[PDB]
């Protein structure tokens, strides 16, 4: 964690020994969507992806309704991976 | 400006995909070596620029720039040409620094440019170089914009680009307000006949001038009456000396295409008002009076050529002749005896220029054709007619027929027998749709040509000529057009500064013989050192009347127009003045196109492309996305099957339209069949 | 995108298209399954009503 | 739409061939085709008959989104230019600087009905992205309506309640008498009068005050202290609309067209928009918005402000010269000082101007522009960026009215050329992103009417104030409007306020906020339980119509176009990406 | 000035310049 | 229903049309198949009469068949069933 | 010379007295000339008669309201201001109205002297109550156009007589626009569309005929300089 | 009620411009009256102009005659400033012949009967010893402005050069009103019309023809009744 990165500020900046939650962002910047799916399940990864795209488009004062963004997010999270073959034709 | 052009790309240079973002920037070592304004504005921005005014190329290929050397705070007049490294070694002062008329600086703190492009103030002992002039950092065509120091950079870029696309009119009047760079940039472009050696004029006409030199000899200069340029514009050269005058070595002796009395002239001076008028001048549209169509103010001559060649073939030799088969005697009236047209025949689209016939060969006939030829008794006429017809949407006279031959021993290419070129010329007026522009990047097509009487006039009865729009000025930061309008009105009416009790406070730094000027006088504000705003106010206050005692324009620069249509005066005073606009080469007659059914492609069976052929428009990917996003599917099936590729579908659509039946249901496209055959030929079984 | 690398392993697995999406009907030139192309709207019977039939 | 006859004669050639064969102007198709080619003077008289009631499509390239192709009714127009309506320019994104537009033509009855019903120009008023109207009054119409509906205190012929000498001399019997007294030089359009109105519906307060319940207007009478201009404006709006009585800013016109298109049929909205364009242009000419360099005023205390900030800049430069701080700290100190000076000069310039200056009227009426451009016109240009993106501590102190100098112009050209190249590069990148999204989301179409699921996401919806109220969340129009309630909404073990499966427009949102609930479980296309493509109640209300979405819509391509359309306008910044590559 | 057939075009230029413009096709 | 008198293409008002059908795509195929029926009536008029039925409402001077179809729809003179 | 296409005048009556007139096809440009000239001549050139000054007992300086009646002074004033009346005497005549007892005074309560006609007696004017009595003297004279409130230059000639505006014009609201008939065959001819709405005093076609009658005299003024000067003639009817 | 009628008097300033004053009008009338008279005066006064020229040595417009300084397009642009008043509606022809040195003026045109040229001091072209100019011109009536009627629609030869024509004898027309607006409400206007004609017809005749056309067109409203 490089010294060019700064700590996350919430409610004050992060201290030592501070009790943090499950999906709390430790540093300051952009969280990885692959990890936030693994930690918080597929529900929060819909919330974080919809809010982060809207936070870019509303900076220029452009309004897109969220049902236009939820369509693309639904097409992303279709498939699952295979970690056990079972006994039916599915490669790990 | 097509010469003196620097391009970063080409053979041995980077392409436009290898062109990074860093190479398109303006490095601070461009001051005086390359213009930061003048560049194309498409995808090639920053890769192509032009040289500056005083710049000079090194022996090694670097770009040198002059500088006045100053020794111990005493500005000398020795001039040292300096490249970029030596320009970094020293420090270099400003152009319009207050010299004390001795070589000394007025203030001890002068603006300066440091090594890495830093801009600092400095005590005046350290300064060892000074610029030669303002407008050193700028190009040729950008130094012809008046009031450049008030505009932005993007609209100045658009003005410098659109200044060179002006067309030559028939009259070509010099601009009222300009810079000093018209005379030099016109006599140095070589398109003006310049007397090589001094003497006296013997003989003038519209073709040739013979001066008489000081020692016996004479010299004929031949003009160019209506030569065709490289893009279809006229190239007239009329003389401007009379039969008794005395010319000196270097005097302008004949105008060029876009010149008037030597200097450049790209358009006309037109009265303008800056009100928005009934939504016709809405969102960069320009309305005009009918006086410009009537008095031929804006009218260019365009000259095109058509070329055909009689050559040999397998079956015989094609001949240029009057006897064209299956043709009437109505179209054979304008043709003369050897097949080509006469000189002066006004032609329309689809008429015969050169009557050429090919040996057809042997073909079998349909029985209906056979019995129709038996019914009317007409013969076979075994040679096929392929003439040169003037293409779609063209007209005008026929100027000149330059016809080569083989028998007269001309250098013709191998296998050709007779070459012939016909020159058609038309006289285009102005029209709604044509693109007009000023000198500050305020472009805009012509919205509606009003008649003369429904055009808002002054309190004198003088109608305005064009009407610009208000909302396009303040959001584009190009109020140089408003300053040029004010100073143009001052230069048209003429002024007289009343120095009865002393020269007034605004004009204390004006030159002499600018305290008063005649009407229709010319002035010249240079680029970065010109007419101040306070001097503009002072000139606009004292603005001597027209014919009566009538000051039509008050001190604000505005006038009280009357509505030419309703009748009542407009309730607020409106800015008027004399602007300078040019007619660009974006006319409508080179853009309007249509197609019902024309030619088709070779490998695939789509229609062809472009106005040069007949061609149809491109219904690309994103428009298919829009048609899908509507839910409209039947129109997509139409446009993708029975207008482009259904080879048995097109003729059924045409027959159904002509007979008046419903359109049949479409079929598969031939482009898909070609896809299938290529996939089968790549060893891929596609069933 | 990547027309070669899609096509070469599609031919290995003997993958058979079903013409069910939206881009393939645009390619082969049949009527797309969206908007006025679906079976609910493409198979509408249109006839005059019986009362207006008798009045002519 | 306009159409040149020299182009429509080539578009409609077989139709006109059949028609002039049918009228015995030619013996057969061959002489008819030669008659078209020679352009004989009866083919125009046939061309009008074969043109009338036949829609054509008008393309504009590039086609960013769904409203880039609309279908018009042609009519024959002289000349050679495709005449366009001045309200579809915003949807087409076309100015008149020489832009070309391609015209297509449907043939069969199915495609003719598709262009007559689906893609007609008077049926697409709203936008599919956000649901705001895109046939709203633009530049000159906005300035005209703002001048027509503003009110000047103390104009010619106001209402002064008098005593002793005379009565008030401000009232009128009817707007016809008001128009006669304004045609004579007594009344100005923008003075506060008291007319008596009969065919304009009063607002809610005066309706419940005078008439109570049955305030049907067209024979009733009531007095109204307004101008003449707002009466003339409210005559444009339909009969059922209440009397507005405001000052028509662009946002007020947006709200008016939004309400009028949510509550009324579409043809009323189209005719209202047409009338508004007419009155806006006609009063835009008479407004007197002109630019002259005497109308660009400069602040009077510019030199004192520049000298006071120059002294502090001299102090920072002297401290850097004395070695007390390095190069970067003095650069940051100079950047801060001159940013503060730029804001100060902008403040003094803002307070110096009057309200009826053409520049400040064009800005503050929402027609075009913003105050930074006026600050750079008169005032101070400010700090200019670098080729790298830093801030040069020189900054330009000259306005574009006083004229810049040589080095300041050369400093400005860096940022100008940088922005101009970045625009084209970003436009190509946004085109690639839209091309990716359309291909990905292409198989999401509506298939059923109701998936009958019970899942659904939640919505924050006006979070609780700490003092204790319901402060409204700012983004409710883009996160909770036009959706369907997945569950019920109840509070305090009381009655349900909005039930399961409602459209959830503005009155129900106001009912929820007034009844004091905050979180609702809404139904959306992330949890739609259909097999292939979404259902219809999960997608909710469509933005372009206002009703429920249909059972054949291509909502995937609509969503991909609405996301990837405005990517050109996305700025960027001077180690997290904050624009289009984010 | 210094071109023998020049039209008298009066200038608003405040400051003299030492060097005239070189020949523009010299490169 | 307090609009002005319409003209041209939009002479049957679209909001008065869309109360007869479910959605706009059904209205499109409705009017298009009625127009195909009407044009097939006109072309087979010179020969023997078939089951195709003519324009029920009185046509214009020279009207397109699709406008006759739309006015027959707006006059509530047809009936249709989906698929 | 000849016009080469004779224009015509045709009406299309909307209400009892609100008609629109369409004049077609005029050669290009003339539509705006004759349209705005006809509009100004409709408004400010047809003579009529209207109320000029009223006076009512109980009013000396309290200009707010009077006792006995419900609606105040200003509502009675703008009820009397739109009261259609014709006359025959250019000198100012007076009219009297008086009513006691509660009820509704209408325009039929008034009594016209010899030479004035009231054209809508069933216009509600006031509402008497509490057995009040109203006694208002009117001053009716005839004029043209629309004069504003003529100021009381005489200070104390009549303490009760307060003046009003006077809608002398028999029409109220005239609007117009042009159009673009037949651009291709005969090069963009114009089509004027008038729209006149009057009182019930005279019909719109009679108003337009009287305006044409005075306008042709006003231009026959300019005609009577050189009578044999060639201009465009339309020809026969 | 004003029971007085307006009159129209005259005011000469120079030979080809004069002033006309109308009083007393109703208030708000003078602007509309002057604008109607100006909109007719500036457009619909019938005059006469040249229509097509024919020079002997040339065949089209874009050439030059041997000897003269101008080319044929410059002689066209000079001849478009001709001021000529015809007499009959049939197109008459006029001639111009000049040989040898000198300057060709517009007074060198010899007119036929009826027509006359009002500006003999207009310079057309110049000549030397090598030059010899010979050109016929066609004079025709009409009104308004009509562009160059093409050679193919007519039945003329190759030598005929069609020229634009502008038939309007009026040059500059304006007005100003004098609203008195007294505070006794007996107010009126006072129009002052200012005609300037281009020496072919008098402003009296221009105003008489404009009044005749207005009396024609405004009689249409009174006629149907
Ligand atoms: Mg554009
Ligand atoms: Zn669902």
């Amino acid at each position: 964690i490089s010294k060019r990165q700064r700590l996350r500020v919430f409610k004050r900046v992060l201290s030592d020994g501070d009790h943090v939650e499950v999906g709390q962002q430790l540093m300051e910047g952009s969280a990885d969507p692959h990890e936030v799916l693994r930690v918080q399940g597929p529900r929060e990864v819909q919330i974080h992806l919809v809010r982060e795209v809207q936070e870019v488009y509303r900076a220029q004062g452009v309004s897109i309704h969220d049902k236009h963004i939820e369509v693309i997010v639904r097409q992303m999270l279709r498939r699952v991976t295979i970690i056990d073959s079972g006994s039916t034709e599915f490669l790990p | 400006t097509h010469k003196r052009r620097l391009s970063a790309l080409g053979p041995g240079g980077l392409s436009r995909e290898r062109a990074g973002l860093e190479v398109r920037d303006v490095h601070p070592s461009h001051y005086g070596r390359m213009c930061p304004i003048e560049t194309p504005e498409g995808p090639n921005i920053g890769l192509i620029g032009s040289l500056s005014v005083y710049a000079r190329v090194n022996p090694f290929g670097f770009i040198e720039t002059p500088y006045r050397k100053v020794v111990d705070g005493v500005v000398s007049d020795e001039i040292v040409y300096l490249t970029a490294d030596e320009e970094d070694r020293h420090v270099v002062a400003q152009a319009n620094s207050p010299i004390d008329a001795d070589g000394r600086f007025v203030e001890p703190r002068v603006l300066v440019r440091r090594k890495a492009g830093e801009v600092e103030y400095v005590p005046s002992s350290e300064v060892d170089y000074m610029d030669v002039s303002p407008r050193q950092m700028v190009s040729v065509a950008t130094a012809m914009i008046p009031f450049l120091e008030h505009d932005d950079a993007n609209r100045a870029l658009m003005g410098a680009n659109m200044q060179r696309q002006a067309v030559p009119l028939v009259r070509s009047e010099a601009p009222l307000v300009g810079t000093g760079m018209e005379l030099r940039a016109a006599i140095d472009a070589g398109d003006v006949v310049v007397a090589e050696e001094s003497g006296v004029i013997e003989e003038v006409s519209a073709d040739y001038i013979t001066v008489m030199h000081d020692n016996g000899t004479r010299r004929t200069y031949r003009m160019r009456k209506f030569a065709r340029s490289n893009h279809g514009t006229c190239a007239n050269q009329c003389p401007i000396v009379d039969a008794g005058d005395r010319v000196e070595a270097g005097q302008v002796i004949a105008d060029g295409p876009c010149t008037d009395d030597g200097e450049m002239a790209l358009g006309k001076n037109l009265l303008v008002a800056i009100m928005p008028w009934e939504g016709h001048n809405y969102e960069d549209a320009i309305i005009l009076s009918n006086r410009l169509v009537e008095e031929d103010v804006l009218t260019s001559i365009h000259i095109e050529e058509h070329e055909i060649d009689a050559r040999d073939t397998k079956l015989g030799a094609e001949e240029i002749t009057r006897d064209i088969p299956n043709i009437s005697d109505e179209v054979l009236a304008d043709l003369d005896e050897r097949g080509i047209v006469r000189i002066g025949a006004e032609v329309r689209d689809g008429d015969i220029l050169v009557g050429k016939v090919t040996p057809k060969g042997e073909t079998e006939l349909t029985p209906e054709e056979r019995l129709l030829r038996a019914i009317f008794g007409e013969k076979a006429r075994e040679v096929r007619d392929t003439s040169l017809k003037v293409p779609h949407g063209e007209s005008g006279k026929v100027i000149g027929i330059r016809v080569f031959s083989r028998e007269d021993e001309d250098e013709l290419p191998a296998g050709v027998n007779e070459l012939v070129r016909v020159y058609v010329a038309q006289k285009r007026k102005i029209s709604d749709g044509d693109k007009l522009a000023g000198r500050h990047g305020n472009k805009g097509v012509i919205g509606k040509i009003l008649p003369v009487e429904d055009m808002p006039f002054l309190a004198d009865g003088t109608p305005v000529d064009i009407i610009l729009n208000t909302h396009g000025v303040p959001r584009r930061m190009n109020i140089g057009q408003i300053l040029e309008t004010h100073l143009g009105w001052c230069a048209h009416s003429g002024w007289k500064v009343d120095a009865a009790k002393g020269v007034p406070d605004w004009a204390a730094r004006l030159p002499d013989e600018l305290l008063e000027a005649q009407p229709n006088a010319i002035v010249s504000t240079p680029v970065f050192d010109g007419a101040q705003e306070a001097e503009l106010q002072g000139l606009l206050s004292c603005t001597l009347p027209n014919r009566d005692g009538d000051v039509l324009v008050d001190a604000d620069g505005k006038a009280m127009l009357f509505d030419g249509r309703s009748g009542e005066p407009f309730p607020y005073p409106v800015t008027v003045g004399y602007m300078y606009i040019m007619k660009l080469h974006h006319l409508v007659d080179d853009k309007i196109h249509a197609r019902s059914t024309g030619p088709y492609s070779m490998i695939t069976q789509q229609p062809l492309g472009g106005k040069a052929q007949f061609g149809g428009q491109r219904f690309g990917e994103m428009e298919c996305w829009a048609m899908q996003a509507y839910g409209a599917a039947y129109t997509l099936q139409e446009l993708l099957t029975i207008k482009s590729d259904d080879t048995v579908g097109r003729v059924k659509v045409y027959e159904a339209i002509v007979k008046g039946e419903n359109i049949p249901e479409p079929g598969i496209p031939e482009s898909f069949k070609v896809l299938l055959k290529e996939l089968q030929s790549l060893c891929l079984n596609v069933e | 995108q990547e027309t070669t690398r899609v096509l070469t392993d599609a031919a290995i697995n003997c993958r058979s298209d079903k013409l069910n999406g939206l881009k393939e009907n645009v390619i082969i030139g049949k009527l797309i399954p969206a908007g006025t192309g679906i079976n609910r709207y493409r198979n509408i019977a249109v006839q005059p009503t019986e009362e207006a039939r008798a009045a002519a | 739409c306009g159409l040149p006859k020299l182009m429509a004669l080539e578009l409609f050639k077989p139709f006109v061939m059949k028609r002039l064969v049918d009228l015995n102007h030619a013996q057969n198709i061959k002489s008819a085709k030669r008659m078209v080619e020679r352009q004989r003077p009866q083919v125009w008289d046939v061309l009008e008959e074969v043109i009338a009631e036949h829609p054509v499509l008008l393309n504009r390239a590039p086609t960013l989104h769904r409203l880039g192709i609309q279908a018009f009714e042609p009519m024959l127009v002289e000349g050679k230019a495709i005449q366009l309506h001045p309200l579809v320019c915003e949807a087409f994104n076309a100015d008149f600087d020489g832009d070309q537009m391609a015209v297509h033509l449907p043939l069969s009855a199915e495609a003719q009905a598709e262009a007559r019903i689906l893609m007609l120009s008077s049926n697409n008023i709203l936008s599919p992205a956000s649901g705001r109207p895109l046939a709203m009054p633009r530049l000159d119409m906005v300035t005209g309506l703002y001048y027509l509906t503003t009110e000047v205190p103390g104009d010619t012929g106001e209402y002064q309640p008098a005593s002793g000498d005379h009565p008030e001399t401000g009232v009128y019997s009817s707007p016809a008498e008001a128009i006669m007294a304004a045609d004579r030089g007594v009344l100005s359009v923008r003075a506060k009068i008291k007319v008596r109105l009969t065919q304009l519906r009063p607002p809610v307060e005066i309706e419940a005050e005078l008439f109570g319940h049955s305030g049907w207007q067209p024979g009733d009478a009531w007095m109204a202290e307004t101008t003449l201009g707002r009466v003339m404006f409210n005559e444009l709006l339909p009969l059922g609309y209440p009397f507005v009585n405001k000052q028509m800013h662009k946002k007020v016109q947006a709200a008016i067209i939004n309400d009028l298109a949510e509550r009324y049929p579409m043809i009323v909205v189209a005719q209202t928009v047409d009338k508004l364009k007419d009155a806006g242009f006609y009063w835009a000419t008479r407004s007197g918005v002109t630019v002259s360099m005497a109308d660009v005023l400069v602040p009077p205390r510019k030199k004192e402000i520049l000298d006071h900030y120059e002294e502090r800049a001299d102090k920072v430069e002297k401290q850097f010269q004395r070695g007390a701080l390095n190069h970067d700290e003095r650069n940051e100190a100079l950047v801060e000082i001159w940013k503060e000076a730029t804001d100060e000069v902008g403040q003094a310039l803002r307070e110096h101007y009057p309200d009826d200056n053409p520049i400040i009227t064009i800005v503050d009426s929402g027609a075009t522009g913003n105050f930074t451009q006026t600050r750079t016109l008169a005032g101070m240009k400010g700090l200019v960026t670098n080729p790298k993106g830093e801030f040069i501590p020189r900054p330009v102190k000259s306005s574009f009215r006083e004229g810049l100098t040589v080095l300041e112009y050369f400093i400005n050209t860096h940022g100008a050329r940088k922005g101009l190249a970045d625009t084209a590069l970003r436009t190509a990148d946004s085109g690639y992103l839209t091309r990716r999204l359309v291909d990905v989301s292409q198989d999401v179409i509506v298939r059923e009417h109701d998936c009958q699921t019970e899942r659904g996401i939640v919505v924050e919806l006006a979070e609780r104030a700490p003092d204790g109220t319901l402060i409204r969340d700012p983004y409710i129009e883009t996160s909770a409007y036009a959706r369907t309630l997945g569950t019920d909404a109840v509070d305090e073990a009381g009655n349900v306020i909005v039930e399961r499966g409602q459209d959830l427009g503005d009155p129900e949102i106001d009912a929820l906020l007034a009844a004091g609930i905050t979180q609702v479980k809404v139904r959306s296309v992330l949890t739609c339980a259909t097999s292939t493509g979404v259902c219809a109640t999960c997608y909710g209300r469509s933005m372009a119509t206002g009703k429920l979405v249909d059972i054949g819509e291509a909502v995937g391509i609509v969503a991909a176009q609405s996301i990837g359309e405005p990517g050109t306008q996305l700025t960027m910044r001077t180690d997290i990406t904050g624009g289009l590559p984010r | 000035n210094s071109v023998p057939g020049a039209p008298n075009r009066v200038s608003f230029a405040k400051l003299r310049e030492p060097l005239e413009v070189p020949g523009l096709l010299d490169v | 229903g307090g609009y002005d008198t319409p003209l041209g293409i939009t002479n049957p008002p679209i909001d008065e049309l869309l109360d007869r059908v479910s959605s706009k795509y059904a209205l499109v195929i409705y009017a298009a198949k009625r127009a195909r029926q009407i044009n097939d009536y006109y072309n087979q008029l010179g020969e023997g009469i078939l089951e195709y039925v003519g324009p029920l409402v009185e046509p214009g001077l020279q009207e397109k068949p699709l406008s006759i179809a739309l006015r027959e729809i707006h006059a509530d003179l047809l009936e249709h069933t989906e698929g | 010379m000849l016009i080469s296409q004779r224009p015509t005048l045709s009406e299309d009556v909307l209400t009892d007295n609100r008609s629109q007139f369409v004049i077609e096809p005029l050669e290009p440009g003339f539509g705006y000339t004759l349209g705005n000239s006809l509009r100004r001549t409709l408004l400010s050139s047809i003579p009529g008669a209207a109320v000029t000054s009223i006076r009512i007992d109980g009013v000396l300086h309290e200009f707010t309201t009077v006792p006995g009646v419900k609606e105040d002074v200003t509502e009675i004033i703008l009820n009397l201001k739109s009261l259609v009346v014709s006359s025959e005497e250019d000198e100012p005549v007076t009219m009297y109205l008086r009513k006691q007892g509660p009820g509704e005074v209408t325009a039929g309560d008034i009594v016209p002297p010899a030479g004035v006609t009231v054209h809508n007696p069933g216009m509600h004017i006031a509402t008497l109550n509490d057995k009040g009595k109203l006694e208002v003297e009117l001053v009716v004279e005839r004029g043209r156009g629309y004069v504003p409130a003529v100021q009381n230059r005489a200070s104390g000639a009549e303490i009760g007589r307060i003046p009003v505006d006077s809608i002398y014009s028999p029409v109220l609201k005239v609007t117009y626009k042009v159009d673009a008939t037949r651009v291709e065959q005969r090069t963009d001819f114009d089509k004027l569309i008038l729209d006149v709405e009057t009182k019930n005093s005279i019909s719109p076609r009679d108003a337009l005929a009287s305006a044409g009658k005075t306008l042709v005299e006003l231009f026959g003024l300019a005609r009577e300089l050189n009578v044999e000067a060639e201009g465009i003639e339309i020809g026969p009817s």
